């Protein structure tokens, strides 16, 4: 269950953030949006779509034990840590990662 | 002996989707095999659609693959046809058969009245 | 469908006693959407600890398992954390969620409340 | 001396529908006591014999056992009716039965995401012929094509899952249940508690 | 899922004609074969199941050998009511057609 701290990155300019772990292609995944000042919110689930009142700009991606988020434009709406959620069917208990925080100027 | 029968002709709009079932008449209907089939006006016989009481109801054609699905009921002994998308070559005529064997999908001697769906302006 | 949390403001940073307090509002306490709460030290990130069905069906993390229990009831249509014997071991804001629409192998947590900081050891 | 008459019960699993957990025990002690200690029933009631008079109904075996039935189908424990698990996983004897006894594991045997540990046959063949064991799990050929152990439109697999949301309602529970059996039919006998 | 083929499509025949149709089987199977009978028009009926043994009452003028790759099937006469569409139907795929045949009465 691991992923970068924290990355940086040029407002507007599309951004990768990825998220490791043994044979995640298995499972499916889930991620979330915090921004410091408030909760969180889903963004992707099942890794291939967002609920209602999140627009195109977020696309997830499986890739074996690879997933990653990928950020086409950039500003500080988003500018936010963005988290790992894995479910377990084999103990039945949620799992976390520790999120990874993007950085602009 | 046992007969079977089904719906009507339908002369829906196309462009959307359709429905149609298929009554049995008697014998065990869920643990039987029930098999559909297309006959075009200028072409010949056209395979789609299963259901079985193992319950898979998925064995269909990969040129129908996606388009489409039996939801047929056990209950009220009635097979049932949805259709994706309305077309042309959906213009062919409908039959719901039945065979002998008692699980098999594999030989089928029954036959219905047969179903006239054609689709225009 | 939406959810609200409440709880204690400050209290000493050494004692037994926490409470949370939530309600729905928009849905009800009955079935489909079990109830959890989480965790999460300020700077760093989240930790989960339990979630609650209405007809029994506990259960809670495998750590800091000893102390935990949910209290639920639709008299108000309220659910409640039992957290006993808090040493300032974790300090944190203890958001609610719900699993939603269940799927086939995956749950995803949704929705939130706004999330009620607590001081240390309440 | 006593038997495990229905501590069995705080067991963790009844199995399936394959294995009965089939007990069979010829003397102990044993009284109504041991039937309440648990409270929550479902099926209760028994065809054979009224259990208001229960006591000193001795009879030498048991031929005790039990297994997990989904909640939507719990009438066809009973003898001679048509259903799935009472054609084609275990159909009772339909002259003369002990008693059952049903209840609820949605506390204990009803797992989120699914618990794919149980499992129910299906149809095999002619009609399942009374109080006997189906445990070959091979896989099914309908006919023809003798098939090589994969799936497909004639292979067939025997096996299916209950799945057991906890998230279903009424219909769909772990339902534990039991049935034994009450004759004697020879010289010896079984415990006559009250006396 | 096989390109199932029928040889020929169409057929020639006067009355009571020794007649014989060919299809082609280019999937290696063991006799998992039915032939199939249509009147345009009304419904489908089968003639002989597992390219061996006639199914129902219909008469024994109807026979087909097969036996491996090669499947053929005759009917050696054609007097009143036979003169329709004829298909032939795969097992190991699990249910494809022939491309059917248009015999004509001469």
């Amino acid at each position: 269950l691991t992923q970068p701290p924290s990355v940086s990155v040029a407002p507007g300019k599309t951004a990768r953030i990825t998220c490791g772990g043994n044979n995640i292609g298995s499972k499916s995944v889930h991620w979330y949006q915090q921004k410091p000042g408030q909760a969180p919110a889903l963004v992707i689930y099942y890794d291939s779509d967002r609920p209602s009142g999140i627009p195109e700009r977020f696309s997830g991606s499986n890739s074996g034990n690879t997933a990653t988020l990928t950020i086409s434009r950039v500003e500080a709406g988003d500018e936010a840590d963005y988290y790992c959620q894995v479910w377990d069917s084999s103990s039945d208990h949620p799992i976390f990662g520790t999120g990874t925080k993007v950085t602009v100027l | 002996q046992v007969q079977l029968v089904q719906s009507g002709a339908e002369v829906k709009r196309p462009g959307s989707s359709v429905k149609v079932s298929c009554k049995a008449s008697g014998g065990p209907f869920r643990k039987y095999a029930i098999s559909w089939v297309r006959q075009a006006p200028g072409q010949g016989l056209e395979w789609m659609g299963s259901n079985i009481p193992v319950f898979e109801a998925t064995h269909y054609a990969p040129k129908f693959q996606g388009r489409v699905t039996i939801t047929a009921d056990d209950s009220t002994s009635t097979a049932y046809m949805e259709l994706s998308s309305l077309r042309s070559e959906d213009t062919a005529v409908y039959y719901c058969a039945r065979g002998e064997t008692v699980v098999a999908t594999a030989t089928l001697d029954y036959w219905g009245q047969g179903t006239l769906v054609t689709v225009s302006s | 469908v939406q959810l609200q949390e409440s709880g204690p403001g400050l209290l000493k940073p050494s004692q037994t006693l926490s409470l949370t307090c939530s309600v729905s509002g928009g849905s009800v306490s009955s079935t489909t959407y079990y109830w959890s709460w989480i965790r999460q030290h300020p700077g760093k990130g989240l930790e989960w600890i339990g979630y609650i069905l209405y007809n029994w069906n506990s259960s809670y993390n495998p750590s800091l398992k000893s102390r935990v229990t949910i209290s639920i009831d639709t008299s108000k249509n309220q659910f409640s954390l039992r957290l006993s014997s808090v040493t300032a071991a974790d300090t944190a804001v203890y958001y609610c969620a719900g699993f939603g629409d269940y799927g086939g192998n995956s749950f995803w947590f949704d929705p939130w409340g706004q999330g009620t900081l607590v001081t240390v050891s309440s | 001396n006593l038997c495990p008459f229905h501590e069995v019960f705080n067991a963790t699993t009844f199995a399936s529908v394959y294995a009965w957990n089939r007990k069979r025990i010829s003397n102990c002690v044993a009284d109504y006591s041991v039937i309440y200690n648990f409270a929550p029933f479902f099926a209760f009631k028994c065809y054979g014999v009224s259990p208001t008079k229960l006591n000193d109904l001795c009879f030498t075996n048991v031929y005790a056992d039990s297994f997990v039935i989904r909640g939507n189908e719990v009438s066809q424990i009973a003898p001679g009716q048509t259903g799935n698990i009472a054609d084609y996983n275990y159909k009772l004897p339909d002259d003369f039965t002990g008693c059952v006894i049903a209840w609820n594991s949605n506390k204990l045997d009803s797992k989120p995401s699914g618990n794919y540990n149980y499992l129910y046959r299906l149809f095999r063949k002619s009609k399942l012929k009374p109080f006997e064991r189906d445990i070959s799990t091979e896989i099914y050929q309908a006919g023809n094509k003798p098939c090589n152990g994969v799936a497909g439109s004639n292979c067939y697999s025997p096996l299916q899952s209950y799945g057991f949301r906890p998230t279903y309602g009424v219909g769909h529970q772990p339902y534990r249940v039991v049935v034994l059996s009450f004759e004697l039919l020879h010289a010896p006998a079984t415990v006559c508690g009250p006396k | 899922d096989i390109q199932m083929t029928q040889s020929p499509s169409s057929l020639s025949a006067s009355v009571g004609d020794r007649v014989t149709i060919r299809c082609q089987a280019s999937q290696d199977i063991t006799n998992y074969l039915n032939w199939y009978q249509q009147k345009p028009g009304k419904a489908p009926k089968l003639l002989i199941f597992d390219a061996s043994n006639l199914a129902t009452g219909v008469p024994s003028r109807f026979s087909g050998s097969g036996s491996g790759t090669d499947f053929t099937f005759t009917i050696s006469s054609l007097q009143a009511e036979d003169i329709a569409t004829y298909f032939c139907q795969q097992y190991d795929d699990p249910l494809t057609f022939g491309g059917g045949t248009k015999v004509e009465i001469q």
